[PDB]
RNA sequence: AUACACAUUUUUUGGCAGGACGGGAAGAGGAGACGUCGCGACCCUCGCAGAGUCGUUCUUGACUUGGUCGCUUGAUGUUUCUUCUUCCCGUUC
């Protein structure tokens, strides 16, 4: 019994959109506590929020001796701890 | 006794908005739903850093660990 | 004979005293990174199978010509070359931070074979050169101070501003 | 007299010893220097096939030929390949080979090797055609082309070797881009036995200990038998 | 979930440093399993020199977790 | 379930773990704990020039994230 | 109460899945005039790579089957 | 863990600096007693000896052989 | 329990070194180790990373709050070899 | 010398006005009045204001769930 | 094994003093002491040594050599090291 | 080719990595044999 | 031969923000606290033992509890304020 009201609570809560995000393979946005965000396709996820992301794109903000510039690199199999993140954001 | 819980299942469908621990993003959406461990889920949000609109993200999800306090709007 | 790679795999390896770390050298003879110790090391060479993990190295009692074919080892700060035959010193040893040197006991003639010690940039604090017959030269002490002043203790005697000065003087 | 000798030493686990080449950083870094995610290995991939043509990589680039992170990058991989091509066919004279492809570039490649019945003559350097061979020969002398020739040669020349190092390594490439579907299509238990293999490959001896030298070839009655009495085994003392 | 041994320290005045470069000075009330501290006649030592007498009689909580140590004013 | 498990497979991998830290980590994974703490041997290791080193074993919650092949 | 299990262990390379219905017809007909009823047929592959198996089993097969996958393959 | 016991190991602290020492022993939040510890900090420039020390698996990040 | 909890308990009575995650340094007599690390301490000399040392009677800092302790050698006999 | 979650519960039944010092911030610190509370110290708190120390300004906030850790200091005034 | 050395300039700090008896002593054998145990210099440093042919040679060829400006004097030690 | 022969005799297949390890020692070994023929040209 | 390791002390976080190079010296227009470990010594001090005692047996179990002055230009972090030229010795092209 304990099990399925553990699923349930997880099915109706705020996991919500992550369970979504796997279920329709759908991208979402997650910004992270480097202050580096990550915009992927979640393959899967945890009640800790360590997920494994697929077609990751990480975009970041970088400061140089002149106007800041945002860089963003491309990382297809990546798995990510669940302190890292602050917020998954859920999109069209 | 009002505990947080239930204020905060009171507070569920309406207009919240979250001020995190580092104040640099609130979330001003409808409060969708929250877990035990208090996870926030909101809706349509926007988000205000250092109180101007940044932009509307939507469906959200407010890790609970961030969430310094949570009022109604 | 030869110092190889197949003596430098299995010598009794273990941590100095000191704390200072290392991995010996002894598949039948002469050691590296320890205990160096009387085996017959004629030159010294394929220093690379030491691949740096050494902080100190005892080649006493072998039969060292001279101090050449150092390959670069970073961790290198104690070289014990007690009773050997080192006739001369290469010149560009430049191991950094080789920081204590023992010639003690071996066969260095002239003043002029000791030049290649001042190169030791700042690290040679600690030079034992007893033993040698370059000792017994007028104004050794001297000389040694003018020519490496980065060493801070001589002959297990400490420098002092008093002979450096004199050192100056002449 | 090489006792010392050790391929892991040059070769990672990923290339197998010339099997493949591991190509995943580049899509990491090549992936990246376009500052997004909708581009997959496979993908990635069907860009460097680009680099097999002579004319592709050229008419058809991923990105500008004259963006700096482009050009980089570019660099970077154009370089590996090329070790990785030496690296793994030892035998064959390095030098001859590099000496090979220095002429064709001089001789051809920067002599309007590349026609086109309709717009002539392009050039690798200017990236623009030319109607006849002599507009094409009193441009090569211009400030333009002097300025291009002048700043962009290693990076035009290193894109060319990794052209003619792609072409030869065409087998491995192929090779390489199999594997990507096949560990792609794979469940858990089946890549991770693989990944298994790849390394028992990678950390075994090269000659074992149970290997071969000298193996030289050249060029009824079943109910009866109970029913006898055989279903207890009888003694004469 | 073990309790301090803070029984040798109840009613003795005590300066707790706490995180953020802050210390208070106080009468130890009372205590929990979780380090949370009562504090009678807090008084706050701001950076600068003065001091504010937060809670005289009225009393004051410092959550465990933000004790970062305690020091004994009396014997 | 567990992605901590799904890490448990992973051994014999080559990996590049980015830390909490920032640290950048590339080796082959021998084991991880179910902490997540990750064992690899063969590891370069950048602060942030890099640092070779034979065994490395790192505490679980200072994993920011590891990046698996592809090929997985 | 049965044990639930996986029977569905297919994923459809690019290139097969990027055939069209026409080239679907027509690689059938090539193939020794296949025909089939029944609703969902994945497109037919062409090559042992389209499957997605491991090198050793790959290695194996080829080894155990020579030249083309016939139309049945 | 168990392997490395008895081993000098280097150990990076939260805040940085480099301990190395014997590892005696650990427990489940990884803390370590490390007998005949020292500290380095920058690389040998500001070296201590600290002698026997044990370390809380909270602040460790890493070990090395 | 944690066998360096054990020896920690071990400590007790002898004089320890208690360095904190704001990095001063407390050296004392150790009276009471609990299991969570929080420790009582007797005439404490304290040095601030400033520089500026202190002297102070009684001090109990919290475990969490410890980044590591030193404590005498005496106890590296025994019985933590096996 | 009493337990701390009955003193928060002395402070819910007084209704007295609360300052909160939040965790590794001095520079704000929160105030209003404690009409409920979980044993995770997450507290409801009511006519809230936000008090920026760097005279006194403030934000008024209304009701708030302010999470237990932040909690550094609770007190009365 | 060990050998008693006393008459030694003590203004020399414990770990450079240290450094040089094991840097001195090594040519004769492994030195297997690590640490000067009495923590008072003045000369009194014991010296441990894996074989007993080394301490026997160490001690007759060192016998009154000049270190740190004094003639150290060498005897064998009264007791067996706690190491040994 | 295919049967892995020079002459009459079929040899037995070598994995990959002994092939490629070969082929890196005859590598050093003509490298020899490069510098022994030039210095032998500098000394005839 | 026969479940668990996201709600205060640990791991699911309060974190984020010829040319160049070095060294050493001289000449012209880096220094002051506050600590912590070292080169020498006119000094102190003067010796074999983690230390000290006992029960039983040929080796163990219990019980108690460098310091000072210079540096005559030693090494090191907090914390406030405001380089050129010449000669010598090393690396690189």
């Amino acid at each position: 019994e304990l099990e399925e009201l553990e699923e349930f609570e997880f099915k109706h809560g705020p996991m919500s959109l992550i369970n979504d995000a796997m279920v329709t393979r759908t991208p979402v946005i997650i910004s992270l506590r480097n202050n580096h965000k990550i915009i992927a396709r979640v393959k899967a996820f945890d009640r800790h929020c360590n997920m494994v992301l697929e077609n990751v794109k990480e975009l970041w903000t970088e400061k140089k001796g002149k106007n800041v510039i945002n860089r963003e690199r491309f990382i297809s199999k990546l798995f990510l701890r669940g302190d890292s993140v602050i917020v998954v954001l859920k999109t069209p | 006794p009002v505990n947080p819980k239930p204020f905060l299942k009171g507070l569920v469908n309406h207009r919240v908005g979250v001020k995190l621990k580092f104040n640099s993003t609130e979330y001003r959406g409808t409060l969708v739903s929250t877990d035990n461990y208090f996870n926030l889920q909101l809706n349509e949000a926007e988000e205000f850093v250092a109180g101007v609109s940044h932009g509307t993200l939507g469906e959200i999800f407010i890790r609970c660990n961030n969430v310094l306090y949570i009022r109604e709007l | 004979m030869k110092f190889t790679p197949s003596i430098v795999i299995d010598a009794p390896q273990y941590y100095v005293d000191h704390f200072n770390g290392k991995y010996n050298v002894d598949k039948c003879v002469i050691l590296r990174d320890l205990q160096l110790e009387t085996d017959s090391e004629s030159m010294p060479s394929s220093l690379k199978h030491l691949t740096k993990p050494t902080h100190i190295l005892d080649l006493t009692n072998n039969d060292l010509i001279m101090i050449p074919d150092l390959s670069r080892r970073d961790d290198i700060h104690t070289l014990l070359l007690g009773r050997n035959n080192i006739v001369e010193v290469d010149g560009r040893l430049l191991p950094m931070n080789v920081q204590n040197l023992t010639l003690s006991n071996n066969s260095i003639r002239r003043f002029e074979d000791l030049q290649r010690l001042r190169r030791a940039p700042r690290t040679l604090k600690n030079l034992t050169l007893i033993g040698n017959q370059v000792c017994h030269l007028a104004n050794y002490r001297e000389h040694v101070l003018r020519l490496v002043p980065h060493l801070e203790t001589l002959d297990f005697q400490n420098v002092t501003a008093e002979e450096r000065k004199s050192a100056m003087s002449f | 007299r090489a006792r010392d000798l050790d391929l892991n030493e040059i070769f990672t686990r990923d290339e197998q010893y010339g099997e493949y080449m591991e190509l995943e950083q580049f899509h990491s870094l090549w992936l990246n220097v376009i500052k997004r995610g909708d581009c997959s290995l496979l993908q990635f991939l069907d860009i460097l096939e680009l680099f097999l043509d002579d004319e592709k990589y050229l008419l058809t680039p991923p990105m500008d030929r004259k963006n700096d992170r482009y050009m980089a990058f570019l660099l970077k991989l154009s370089k590996y390949v090329e070790t990785f091509f030496f690296k793994s066919y030892a035998l064959l004279d390095a030098a001859a080979v590099e000496n090979l492809i220095k002429s064709d570039f001089e001789h051809s490649y920067c002599r309007g090797s590349l026609r086109s019945e309709a717009k002539g003559i392009y050039c690798p350097f200017c990236s623009r055609w030319f109607k006849t061979s002599s507009v094409f020969e009193s441009h090569l002398v211009g400030k333009i082309h002097k300025k291009n020739e002048s700043k962009r040669r290693n990076f035009v020349y290193s894109e060319y070797k990794l052209h003619r190092y792609l072409k030869y390594l065409n087998d491995e490439f192929s090779r390489t881009r199999s594997f990507v579907e096949r560990k792609l299509a794979f469940t858990a238990n089946e890549r991770m036995a693989e990944m298994d293999i790849l390394t028992q490959k990678y950390e075994a001896p090269a000659y074992d200990s149970t290997e071969k030298e000298g193996a030289e070839q050249v060029d009824m009655p079943y109910w009866l038998y109970k029913l006898h009495g055989l279903d207890r085994e009888y003694r004469c003392e | 979930v073990s309790t301090p041994e803070l029984k040798k320290y109840m009613d003795k005045k005590i300066l707790l440093n706490i995180n953020g470069s802050r210390k208070v000075a106080g009468i130890l009330r009372g205590y929990d399993i979780f380090l949370n501290v009562v504090l009678d006649d807090a008084m706050e030592i701001n950076g600068e020199d003065p001091a504010n007498n937060h809670q005289l009689g009225l009393q004051t909580v410092i959550r465990g977790n933000s004790i970062i140590s305690l020091e004994a004013l009396d014997a | 379930m567990k992605l901590v498990n799904f890490l448990k497979k992973l051994r014999n991998e080559q990996v590049t773990i980015e830390l909490k830290n920032g640290t950048t980590v590339w080796g082959t994974l021998q084991s991880v704990s179910p902490q997540m703490n990750a064992i690899l041997t063969d590891v370069k290791l950048t602060l942030p020039n890099i640092a070779s080193l034979q065994y490395i074993n790192i505490r679980g919650n200072t994993i920011r994230q590891i990046i698996l092949p592809d090929s997985l | 109460e049965l044990e639930p299990f996986q029977k569905n262990f297919y994923i459809e390379s690019e290139t097969v899945s990027s055939m069209s219905e026409m080239e679907v017809e027509e690689l059938r007909l090539s193939l020794d005039n296949i025909k089939i009823k029944g609703t969902g047929c994945p497109k037919p592959v062409t090559k042992w790579s389209q499957l997605g198996l491991s090198t050793d089993t790959m290695v194996l097969i080829t080894k155990l089957h020579f030249g083309s996958l016939t139309p049945i393959q | 863990l168990a392997n490395l016991i008895d081993y000098k190991l280097r150990v990076l602290t939260q805040d940085g600096r480099v301990y190395i020492g014997q590892l005696m022993a650990f427990d489940k939040h990884m803390n370590l007693v490390l007998n005949e510890c020292i500290e380095e900090r920058v690389p040998k420039v500001e070296k201590r000896v600290l002698g026997l020390t044990i370390l809380r698996g909270e602040q460790i990040l890493s070990t090395v052989v | 329990n944690g066998i360096p909890v054990k020896l920690l308990n071990e400590a007790q009575g002898h004089i320890v070194s208690l360095e904190l995650t704001t990095g001063a340094t407390y050296r004392g007599k150790l009276v009471e180790s609990e299991d969570s690390m929080n420790v009582q301490l007797r005439d404490v000399i304290a040095t601030e990373p400033q520089g500026a040392v202190t002297h102070m009677d009684q001090i109990f800092v919290r475990g969490s709050q410890i980044k590591f302790i030193v404590v005498p050698d005496l106890l590296k006999n025994a019985p933590l070899f096996k | 010398m009493v337990p701390p979650i009955n003193c928060i519960f002395n402070f819910l039944q007084q209704q007295t006005p609360v300052t909160i010092w939040l965790f590794e911030q001095i520079g704000i610190r929160i105030k209003g009045k404690i009409v409920g509370f979980d044993e995770f110290m997450n507290v409801v708190i009511d006519e809230a204001v936000e008090i920026p120390v760097n005279v006194e300004k403030g934000t008024p906030l209304g009701k708030i769930l302010l999470k237990g850790d932040n909690i550094t200091l609770i007190t009365s005034a | 094994n060990t050998l008693y050395v006393s008459q030694l300039n003590e203004k020399i700090n414990m770990q450079r003093l240290r450094v040089n008896l094991f840097l001195l002593f090594a040519t004769f054998g492994e030195v297997l002491k690590v640490s000067m145990n009495f923590k008072k210099q003045r000369g009194q440093a014991f010296i441990t040594m894996r074989t007993i042919d080394q301490a026997s040679l160490a001690q007759i060829s060192l016998n009154g050599e000049r270190f740190f400006g004094k003639p150290l004097k060498v005897e064998f030690s009264k007791s067996e090291t706690k190491t040994l | 080719i295919a049967e892995n022969k020079i002459y009459k005799f079929k040899k037995v297949k070598r994995k990959r990595k002994q092939i490629i390890l070969q082929q890196h020692e005859i590598n050093i070994f003509l490298r020899d044999y490069q510098e022994k023929q030039q210095t032998f040209n500098k000394i005839n």
